[PDB]
RNA sequence: GAGCUGUACGUAAGCGUUGAUCCAGAGAUUUCCGAAUGGGGGAACCCACUAUCUUUAGUCGGAUAGUAUCCUUACGUGAAUACAUAGCGUGAGGAAGGCAGACCCAGGGAACUGAAACAUCUAAGUACCUGGAGGAAGAGAAAGAAAAAUCGAUUUCCUGAGUAGCGGCGAGCGAAACGGAAAGAGCCCAAACCAAGAAGCUUGCUUCUUGGGGUUGUAGGACACUCUAUACGGAGUUACAAAAGAAAGUUAUAAAUGAAGCGGUCUGGAAAGGCCCGCCAAAGACGGUAACAGCCCGGUAGUUGAAAUGGCUUUCCCUCCAGAGUGGAUCCUGAGUACGACGGAACACGUGAAAUUCCGUCGGAAUCCGGGAGGACCAUCUCCCAAGGCUAAAUACUCCCUAGUGACCGAUAGUGAACCAGUACCGUGAGGGAAAGGUGAAAAGCACCCCGGAAGGGGAGUGAAACAGUUCCUGAAACCGUGUGCCUA
RNA sequence: GUAUGAGUAGCGAAAGAAGGGUGAGAAUCCCUUCCACCGAAUAUCUAAGGUUUCCUGAGGAAGGCUCGUCCGCUCAGGGUUAGUCGGGACCUAAGCCGAGGCCGAUAGGCGUAGGCGAUGGACAACAGGUAGAGAUUCCUGUACCAGUGCUAAUUGUUUAAC
RNA sequence: UAGGAAGAGUAGUACUGCCCGUACCGCAAACCGACACAGGUAGAUGAGGAGAGAAUCCUAAGGUGAGCGAGAGAACUCUCGU
């Protein structure tokens, strides 16, 4: 991604890092239960978010 | 911390859903959070209405798995209570 | 590792030496390739939930390297690889010639 | 921190010698008095030993 | 440029030529403790105040910054006490702690031991404790060395030399100059004098600050004058004043290309080996590959390569700058200082005929018509200007990084540690401190049958080998057994 | 590393018997009856200390001075719920630390304000139930302590409710 | 009392109340003694008959049968009785 993160005016990046961890939960919420087959988006989703922090940070110098 | 930083995971065992039927729910919150922040926690995350949270601290116990020895994490667990005019929380 | 996975092959050296056959793995990290109708093992393997039967089955076993070169498509012999540039794309030419591979 | 604080001179050490030369060990101090001088735009009470205070010092 | 999600065998779920894993440069994030610094504390824990914001009907909650002590400094307030100081508060700079068990400077400073006993002496200014640093430290530009003639700042190496000396003249301690080399470098203040101010008003004075001038021994400078010069030229951030910025080249930190045998044949599980033929070489270093490879693989010689960051050299930019001679009225050239008495120490030198340097305490100079030294001291002569400061290289060491070497070790050896080693274990604690490497080329790690609950065996199978079967290459001796040829109540 | 002593000393105060059960295997495990021992304890709580030894399901290589189907042993999952109990957000003793401060070759020693520090002072909950493991904690019933908001009335506004 | 003061009490209702420990042994096979060791380990409760008694003997509630056995009934050693 990245490129195509920082098409977003610095507010709506605020909303979809706030998105993904709402599924984050979620996918910890169905492995301890055991209703979890993909378990490689636990993975993926983790590093969606530290993607989005980072252009925040970066932008604000 | 946040609400999903404060509860990790469900707790799902023998005890814990002998009581999900009494409207009582078994978490893994953080190390460091104290009852009243799990209060509302809960109350975002799942926008249940909550009489009261009991915790409880776990040691962590000595494990081997050949000539080496360590300890499991040390646990922090929650239990959370609705009033009876609210949802539920559906484990599922 | 000079040999790529899917080519054709020669073996060099070996109790299975003048055989050919394609490329089916690739591990670098032990400098080993694993090549078809060759090196073939017996394992007497306790059935499972995979392969219910058990039995003593025949399948290929990784084999080094450097028993190994590489056969050009000019006339069918191994040949040492040479690295030629064309543009921004390597490619691999054989020292006799032989076009690219 | 007892020493002079003009020409800071203060304890050092030597021997004690005797008859057949046996070696101790002792000490030699600076002959410190304590007085009220200008150290500063202020009066104060510091160490000032008798030799620095026998040409040009203030009240005493 | 084709695989990848570490050890870690493997199950699941996935990611990659729209170029992942991987390697290098530069960034971002960095819980809690720890100098730990908002207060406390039994280590990684407990409890807060102030300001803003946020949530609930409100209490209860949450987020973001500030809040330690001391030194220097600016401002505001401010006691006995009238002015004022102490004190109090706010703002801005700096410090604190660690270590490389190494090198070196200072403060303090043993004993065992030797003297065939022992006290002066030695061990020794060693071990150790404390403080300060630096990449080096210390010393350093003559009040010097030396003697019928001279040298010209320190430091280190070779000699002088186990010499001259010191020494219950015992045990022992033990120089320096000349001579030969490595490296080379010189400077800045204080004071007379000049200009400016302020204070004490000692009242037309001294005494504090600022700038200029000046730093030496044939004495020099001030001061009077002659000459030039204010950037013509010169120098610079390693001392000589100090802070920055560009360009070019080089180098370190990833890498690219890179010659020549699948040659024939024998034994063999397997060829790199034997025999018979070719080739490359600025490449016959090293390692791997089923036994010993220049021509199989990674590479090697050679030739190339850097977006980014650090280093170095040069140049530009920038910055700053007076130096020659003649006189000598008069003025300046480091004061409780140099020295001396008393008590100690360092000098190779133990108070001795004891020069020289330093410390504590008393006394206490001259100042150019002057002062010090030349191993007590006096006279002559010679050499030199103390009581202020700075200074690179030649020298010492290695916790580290890169490339290499060895008539160094090879698992009781070599680091205590070739293996999850300062671990297990021992102690209240400081502290002490091990044992433990090898299946096979490749897990191909024994499907299946029989005895047995299992362990373990006997076949079968893999393998060159299973008398290589999970302390598994080789497998000695002690020690324990079974069978038997000769002897023995 | 392995022998001799040598199948020798020892197997750490004590009363057990029989009948069923499980199991490849029983003096040693489970159940039943009888008998015996302690009973100001060998009974019931609770501090310190120890840190999972607690519960359930499997196991029998090693540990248990014999045996083991068993275990405080091995493996895998679980189990500790507080406004009122004990401690902190309350208080201080002995003692300890200690801004300034006084001493002192260095390092540091002592000490005022101030603060830590129970073995003591102050402080609001009781009775039942819970068939694997927790109970003044969870559940039922009835309470108390401190605080907050809201509804209805009361009172007072600077000679000044509180 | 010094001080602060336009808000204050009253009644009824509803809501709010943080952190650490809590398992298990605890005169013991789980603590201190190298051991599943005849030793040591603070405090609260601690029944009946006879009894002055927490002495002594036998018992209650409750807890135990002690982690090698059986069989013979020699010398000698130890602890007991005539
Ligand atoms: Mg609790
Ligand atoms: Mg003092
Ligand atoms: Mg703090
Ligand atoms: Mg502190
Ligand atoms: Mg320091
Ligand atoms: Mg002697
Ligand atoms: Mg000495
Ligand atoms: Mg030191
Ligand atoms: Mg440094
Ligand atoms: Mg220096
Ligand atoms: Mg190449
Ligand atoms: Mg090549
Ligand atoms: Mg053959
Ligand atoms: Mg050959
Ligand atoms: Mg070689
Ligand atoms: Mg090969
Ligand atoms: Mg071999
Ligand atoms: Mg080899
Ligand atoms: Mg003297
Ligand atoms: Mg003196
Ligand atoms: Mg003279
Ligand atoms: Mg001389
Ligand atoms: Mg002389
Ligand atoms: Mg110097
Ligand atoms: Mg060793
Ligand atoms: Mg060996
Ligand atoms: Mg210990
Ligand atoms: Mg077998
Ligand atoms: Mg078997
Ligand atoms: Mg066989
Ligand atoms: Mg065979
Ligand atoms: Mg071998
Ligand atoms: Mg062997
Ligand atoms: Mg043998
Ligand atoms: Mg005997
Ligand atoms: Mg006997
Ligand atoms: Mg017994
Ligand atoms: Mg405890
Ligand atoms: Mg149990
Ligand atoms: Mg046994
Ligand atoms: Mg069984
Ligand atoms: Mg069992
Ligand atoms: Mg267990
Ligand atoms: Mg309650
Ligand atoms: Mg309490
Ligand atoms: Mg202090
Ligand atoms: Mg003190
Ligand atoms: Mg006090
Ligand atoms: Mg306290
Ligand atoms: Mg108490
Ligand atoms: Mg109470
Ligand atoms: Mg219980
Ligand atoms: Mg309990
Ligand atoms: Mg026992
Ligand atoms: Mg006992
Ligand atoms: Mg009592
Ligand atoms: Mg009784
Ligand atoms: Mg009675
Ligand atoms: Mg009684
Ligand atoms: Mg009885």
């Amino acid at each position: 991604k990245a490129n195509d993160i920082r098409d977003l005016s610095t507010t709506e990046i605020q909303d979809q890092e706030k998105a993904l961890k709402e599924e984050l939960f979620n996918l910890r919420f169905q492995l301890a239960t055991g209703q979890l087959e993909n378990t490689a988006r636990i993975r993926e989703v983790r590093k969606a978010i530290a993607r989005m922090k980072t252009i925040v940070r970066e932008r604000e110098l | 911390m946040d609400a999903r930083d404060i509860i990790k995971r469900p707790v799902v065992t023998e005890e814990s859903t002998s009581i999900l039927d009494d409207k009582k729910y078994t978490f893994e919150v953080d190390t460091r959070a104290t009852k009243t922040q799990v209060k509302y926690a809960i109350e975002e995350i799942f926008d249940v209405k909550v009489a009261k949270v009991n915790v409880m601290n776990y040691k962590g116990k000595l494990k081997r798995m050949g000539r080496y020895a360590g300890y499991t994490n040390k646990r922090r667990k929650a239990i959370v209570t609705v009033t009876a005019d609210s949802k539920e929380i559906q484990f599922f | 590792m000079h040999v790529k996975k899917g080519d054709k092959v020669k073996v060099i050296t070996g109790k299975d030496k003048g055989k050919s056959g394609k490329v089916l793995a690739a591990f670098p990290k032990k400098d080993r390739v694993l090549i078809e109708g060759i090196n073939m093992v017996k394992k007497h393997t306790k059935p499972s939930n995979i392969n219910p039967q058990g039995g003593i089955l025949n399948v290929e076993a990784p084999i080094h390297v450097s028993n190994v070169m590489l056969i050009d498509p000019k006339t069918g012999e191994p040949t040492r690889v040479g690295y030629e540039v064309k543009g921004d794309k390597k490619v691999r030419v054989a020292k006799k010639s032989g076009e690219v591979i | 921190a007892k020493e002079c604080v003009i020409t800071g001179r203060k304890s050092r050490s030597g021997n004690k010698r005797s008859h057949a030369m046996n070696s101790s060990k002792r000490t030699w101090k600076a002959n410190l008095q304590k007085v009220r001088i200008l150290v500063n735009g202020k009066p104060k009470k510091v160490w000032v030993s008798a030799r620095a205070l026998k040409s040009g010092k203030v009240e005493r």
